[PDB]
RNA sequence: UUGACCUCGGAUCAGGUAGGAGGACCCGCUGAACUUAAGCAUAUCAAUAAGCGGAGGAAAAGAAACCAACAGGGAUUGCCCUAGUAACGGCGAGUGAAGCGGCAACAGCUCAAAUUUGAAAGCUGGCUUCGGCCCGCGUUGUAAUUUGGAGAGGAUGCUUUGGGCGAGGCUCCUUCUGAGUUCCCUGGAACGGGACGCCACAGAGGGUGAGAGCCCCGUAUAGUUGGAAGCCAAGCCUGUGUAAAGCUCCUUCGACGAGUCGAGUAGUUUGGGAAUGCUGCUCAAAAUGGGAGGUAAAUUUCUUCUAAAGCUAAAUACCGGCCAGAGACCGAUAGCGCACAAGUAGAGUGAUCGAAAGAUGAAAAGCACUUUGAAAAGAGGGUUAAAUAGCACGUGAAAUUGUUGAAAGGGAAGCGCUUGUGACCAGACUUGCGCCCGGCGGAUCAUCCGGUGUUCUCACCGGUGCACUCCGCCGGGCUCAGGCCAG
RNA sequence: GGGACCGAGGACCGCGCUCUGCAAGGAUGCUGGCGUAAUGGUCACCAGCGACCCGUCUUGAAACACGGACCAAGGAGUCAAGGUUUUGCGCGAGUGUUUGGGUGUAAAACCCGCACGCGUAAUGAAAGUGAACGUAGGUGAGAGCUUCGGCGCAUCAUCGACCGAUCCUGAUGUAUUCGGAUGGAUUUGAGUAGGAGCGUUAAGCCUUGGACCCGAAAGAUGGUGAAC
RNA sequence: UGAGCCCGGGUCGAACGGCCUCUAGUGCAGAUCUUGGUGGUAGUAGCAAAU
RNA sequence: AAACUUUCAACAACGGAUCUCUUGGUUCUGGCAUCGAUGAAGAACGCAGCGAAAUGCGAUAAGUAAUGUGAAUUGCAGAAUUCCGUGAAUCAUCGAAUCUUUGAACGCACAUUGCGCCCGCCGGUAUUCCGGCGGGCAUGCCUGUUCGAGCGUCAUUU
């Protein structure tokens, strides 16, 4: 278990950093997992999720349902997608949420930014499994 | 007796395995200070003054000058070889300057000195 | 406590600190001792890997199995039979076993550069002029005035001729 | 807190007006004047007796008594039925010390936990360690608020030797759940009689029993206990010839019948 | 007339400094009372509480005018023990140490007393081309040497050096580093049940629509990117000056703290009239000196240290500051007064006193629209798994109240034993074995064959059959046994 | 002869008798009824009989008096240190690791080098002295064992023995002012006379701490304000 | 016997229990008890400060 | 018989008890040493589009610079603000700045956004007038600089 006298196994204190994080750890815990062929093609198992993300839903209601995520509502911890839209009492669409968790990642918005952390993981990710194996 | 406010001069020991690991910590943080050398300097035998325990010997503070000139360590040399001067101790019986010189003798027999820089 | 409840209230970072402590905890360095010591084991066991003593004070307690870390005559006086005025006193003459103590006893006897004092050019000057007056009469040389203002002995005129290596 | 229930101001109305004599709070503009303090009957007062850290919380055993209790727990754990007595399933293994090889245990081999999964397996602590997975289970109570979220079962004592087997098994068998590791030189009584109940499953190995014998010869002012019963089987002792021979008629029987 | 030297002042001259705050721990001053003594006054409380002044991360103390009577110990500090001993006491209440010993830590020094006198060699300021030029301080004494278990001076012959760069290393922040969202059911949702797998030096914790090692953040070890500041440091360049330093020896020297010790006396304090320590007043020292001890040992013999100047890390305390990790703790009348607008709302002229108050739902999807009507209100209708979950919202007791229904009530009710009437509710032994025929199928049946595991003599399978044996299933046939209550 | 209440136990054993089994150490045999209801439960009411409202406090007793509008939650012999009795446990003339040091999977567990605490010899005011004449004594009981001849635990009573101290008795001898030998005493001890203690747990009691909970007037310390 | 325990029916939505031990802030009708809520008096007294 | 009163059942009110939960409290432990005249603790006034409360900030005012991350804010309004970018953010870090009136509080007064004196500037008829702005003006003490006083005191005809 924990031997790192840094962390903390406090459910009262990881609970008050959950509900208290700023944005960049926000999107740190709303990072998503990737399809498949994106991992093999990749190398990459789970990467933070942007505005131009095409995703796919595996858990929920609205499951097997596809759509590029149309925003990001990180003040509540939940993406909204397109299409997945419910209506109110007017008959106006809101767009339903969903977690980053229960869904998984299609198709990336590829800029030089996300090029470079995707590298940075694999690159990581084979020097260990090098590293176990040899 | 307990007259007085024993409940505001109460003072626990709550903390005892915190202070001797962190006194070990300090010996370890000493020793890799001094690498090489022995973590506590070495120290002369003498014997307990009180006719209670006059037949037992312990550890002195220091060895004495006649001691160290027999035992042929320089006075300003033996501290930066480790070794404990004590000024305001004579010795006053062959017998403990003989046992002195045999424990310095035997600190030199089994020290190595380094040459400097 | 009206303090912390203020950090609690106030949307201001929290400062958190890190573990700094005064001593190092490991030796460090390109020395024998650093690049053999074992970051996991204690003091103790360190010391009987490298075969060194740790503690010269007496044994406190109850130690580990072998660790060996922790420690004629006319006129009768034992000092004669202790025995192997003036001493050497910035060094002393010195007279299956661990691979640090070896190291270390090698590094030891290791010879060292000699880095030999010399002689300042005008020390060299003034002992050239004194050697071509006077020849090699020390007496003479310390007789002189003139030439030898600094009233020194026959002797050190000898000895720092002698340095020089001039006769 | 030392200052908790009388950090307040408050003084007794006395017998002038009538209303329980007690300690009430001065002002008059505030819900909280005239409510009652310093009382243990009284809401926002301060407890009777109130906690202090000075009570008696450690407690001092004899080393005597500590290693005579440790010798019991091992010969229970040698015992068979207080295996099962325990509630370690013990029914697959082929021995109830079970000492294992401290080739097959020393050294990298089992530094993997699949190594130690499926040496234990082989030996027979699978049917334990299945118990302890399967009973992983919710704590009832504030436990879970106050940091202690789950109990499960306990899993068998690896034992070993540091000297001869090493501290690779240590981290081995440290990751699966249920099983512990403890060194020979330092037996645990709280692991050999867990909860008080005797017949621990532990695994041994041949360096920890050599071993065993030695720490136990060595141990200064400790020598192993003579026991006031030699032969223990008390059937042995009632059943027996001299006894049976010695004995006299019986007066009666089992179950005497109604005279009257 | 002039110019000094000394002293005293001014300048909105130049450079700095002191306030206040905090005060948990620390160093001093000052300083009670309640209580106990079953009354109370000494005493105790207490050298405490309040008040005043002053620092730091620790402070303070600290290298003997010590302990001791030793076969000696050897700065200070903290723990255990000494010890409830000694000692003191309305000898009542009570008070109450210390040496020694085992430990933790351990580090030693700077001055005044000297003539550098063959050379004030020392230091402040402003002016700078930053290299060296002045001014001033100062001889009524700044450098070097020296501080009494020492030292100086000569002779003497051995042995030591000093600076500047500095790769790289350690400390700490950071980047990255394992495995199912496979199939079926239940459900609003699977994190639940079943089946099949994987990881694990990672099965701590938290989030995700319900108990998630493998959905996610993190979690473990070894690494790896970049950066900050301290310390260390392999090595590489400069040294230079008849410069410093340690010793040995001796027909040469060896200065050591004053209204301070001490005596008398008042107060305070302590276990301590050799006054326990200190303060105030009067007098007032010594140099084979002074202090404190030992001792009847025969006279103050003997022992051990140098007071009136100063510095100093570590072991030690810590309700305070910056954090961090935990608990056999409390769980919204509890836990801090404050889980939420909490020193807030509010009261008092003022010092001060000081609360009450958490939970819809997974997600507001927070009730569109129609229709009553003056409202914090309804009837439809809709959202949700559920709205008698509708911002009066997780569940929703009792006290108290209303409607409906039943019964009863001639100046008390209520309760006990025993029926009766009415109302409502429940539902008795769970109700079977055995034998005999005819058929059918399986098997410790077969001295049947084959295989596997084993306690090696016991099991379990695959394959033939029904001659015998045993089981069942079917269709007949007969018998018996039963729970309660009455006569 | 008529009537009432009950059937306790559950193979045999025993005592017996009127002996092919019987009324003899305890009910069986036969028949019938029982499921749209045998038998029950709660509520309400009526009916016979009984029947002061609780707690506290005082008194020989009552009688007074104190508290009670109701319901929910809270609510009172607790914790330390020091003594003491008893039970269990470990070791045992020794006992106690946990001041500390070593170690560790790290407030855990394991380990122990030197001390220290109490005890294992006492008495006297003190100098100091210092526990065997007898199987550590006898006699008589005494649990128990026994070759039945006798052995005898613990403990008690008596007669003994010794030690410290007190009052004597006053040896060789002695430095000529020192000594205690021997034999005594209706003596004294918290003495010897073949050790029981240390640690720990559980319960009980005592003292002080807030001390089971609640409840004076007062006194002192430091501040705020006005006034006859 | 009893303090209490088990089940049936309704509601309800996330944790809980039996036994062996260990621990304690462990069992209420009173205390003119504390807090909160709610009654008769009473739709009465009286329109009085507050509201 | 109704009304009224009493008991019970169903249902509905009141109320917040019980079970559950906890970004809280309490206790213990470990690492480090850091307020202020270069203006502290504290008080006040302002700064947002809609700001009540709370927080942040100080006329550069929910704030600026720089670095790092890498595509948001979010209750509503909003950008032609920014997406292979020196680049969003109610982001993180944080070495650079701004820092209103008070307060140890410092030109005098303090209950006035009042009254002063020295140096410089600005605009409006402007060498004169007015208003505003910038730099300043506390005390005790230390060192240095300068000035002054004193028959205190020394001399000075070679």
């Amino acid at each position: 278990m924990k031997v790192r006298p840094t962390v903390s196994s406090s459910r009262r204190k990881a609970r008050k950093a959950h509900f208290s994080a700023p944005s960049s750890v926000r999107r740190v815990i709303m990072s998503a997992p990737l399809s498949k062929e994106l991992r093999e093609k990749y190398n990459v198992r789970s990467i933070p999720i942007r505005k131009g993300d095409e995703v796919q839903i595996v858990r929920g209601a609205h499951k097997d349902k596809e759509g590029k995520v149309t925003s990001v509502y990180r003040l509540k911890y939940v993406i909204h997608v397109e299409r997945v839209t419910r209506e109110k009492a007017t008959g106006q669409t809101v767009p339903i949420g969903i977690h980053p968790s229960n869904v998984v990642i299609t198709k990336l918005h590829l800029d030089k930014d996300r090029e470079n952390i995707l590298a940075r993981i694999k690159a990581g990710r084979e020097q260990v499994a090098k590293a176990k194996g040899k | 007796h307990f007259r007085k406010h024993w409940q505001r001069r109460v003072r626990c020991h709550f903390d005892q395995p915190g202070k001797k690991v962190t006194r070990r910590l300090a010996r370890r943080a000493k020793a890799a200070a001094l690498a090489p050398r022995p973590v506590d300097k070495l120290r002369p035998i003498v014997r307990c003054p009180t006719v209670k325990y006059n037949r037992r010997t312990r550890l002195g503070r220091g060895f004495t000058l006649e001691e160290l000139k027999a035992a042929g360590i320089p006075r300003l040399l033996a501290p930066t070889i480790g070794i404990a001067v004590d000024h305001r101790r004579k010795n006053l019986s062959e017998e403990s300057l003989a046992a002195n010189v045999q424990r310095l003798k035997d600190y030199k027999a089994r020290l190595i000195l380094f040459p400097r820089k | 406590r009206e303090l912390q409840k203020r950090k609690r209230r106030s949307s201001r970072p929290t400062i958190r600190m890190p573990n700094r402590r005064k001593k190092a905890l490991n030796p460090a360095g390109n020395n024998i001792i650093a690049k053999s010591w074992n970051k996991k084991e204690t003091l103790s066991q360190n010391y009987t890997r490298f075969g060194l003593v740790a503690k010269l004070g007496k044994a406190t307690g109850g130690t580990a199995p072998g660790n060996k870390a922790l420690l004629s005559e006319s006129d009768a006086v034992p000092q004669q039979q202790q025995q192997e005025n003036h001493i050497r006193q910035h060094d002393l003459e010195l007279e299956s076993k661990p691979e640090v103590l070896r190291a270390l006893e090698r590094e030891a006897t290791r010879p060292v550069e000699k880095t030999v004092r010399h002689q300042s050019e005008r020390e060299r000057e003034w002992l050239q002029r004194l050697v071509d007056k006077h020849g090699d009469d020390v007496a003479a040389m310390a007789r002189d005035r003139k030439l030898n203002p600094y009233q020194q002995t026959a002797s050190d005129i000898k000895r720092r001729l002698k340095k020089a290596g001039l006769l | 807190s030392e200052k908790a229930g009388h950090q307040t101001s408050a003084e007794s109305w006395g017998t002038g007006r009538a209303v329980a004599r007690i300690p009430r709070v001065s002002g008059g503009g505030t819900h909280r004047a005239g409510q009652g303090a310093f009382g243990n009957m009284c809401r926002s007062g301060r407890m009777f007796a109130p906690t202090k850290i000075w009570r008696k919380w450690h407690v001092k055993i004899n080393q005597g008594q500590k290693r005579f209790a440790t010798a019991s727990a091992l010969a229970a754990s040698a015992v068979a039925p207080l295996l099962m007595a325990r509630g370690h399933q013990v029914s697959t293994v082929p021995e109830v010390p079970l000492v294992v090889d401290s080739a097959a245990v020393a050294g990298d081999a089992v530094a993997k936990t699949a190594a130690a999964y499926k040496l234990l397996k082989a030996i027979g602590a699978g049917p334990d360690v299945e118990k302890v997975k399967k009973s992983k289970k919710l704590r009832a109570g504030k436990g879970k608020m106050r940091g202690r979220r789950h109990r499960q079962r306990r899993g068998p004592l690896i034992v070993y030797s540091p000297e001869h087997d090493g501290k690779e098994l240590v981290k081995g068998f440290r990751n699966i759940p249920g099983v512990e590791t403890c060194p020979v030189d330092a037996l645990n009584l709280l692991q050999l009689a867990p909860g008080g109940h005797l017949g621990r499953f532990i695994v041994w190995t041949s360096a920890a029993i050599k071993q065993l014998d030695a720490v136990y010869e060595s141990k200064k002012g400790f020598f192993l206990p003579a026991n006031i019963v030699s032969q223990a089987d008390l059937s042995r002792l009632i059943n027996s010839t001299e006894i049976q021979s010695v004995l006299r008629a019986p007066k009666g029987e089992a179950r005497t019948k109604r005279a009257c």
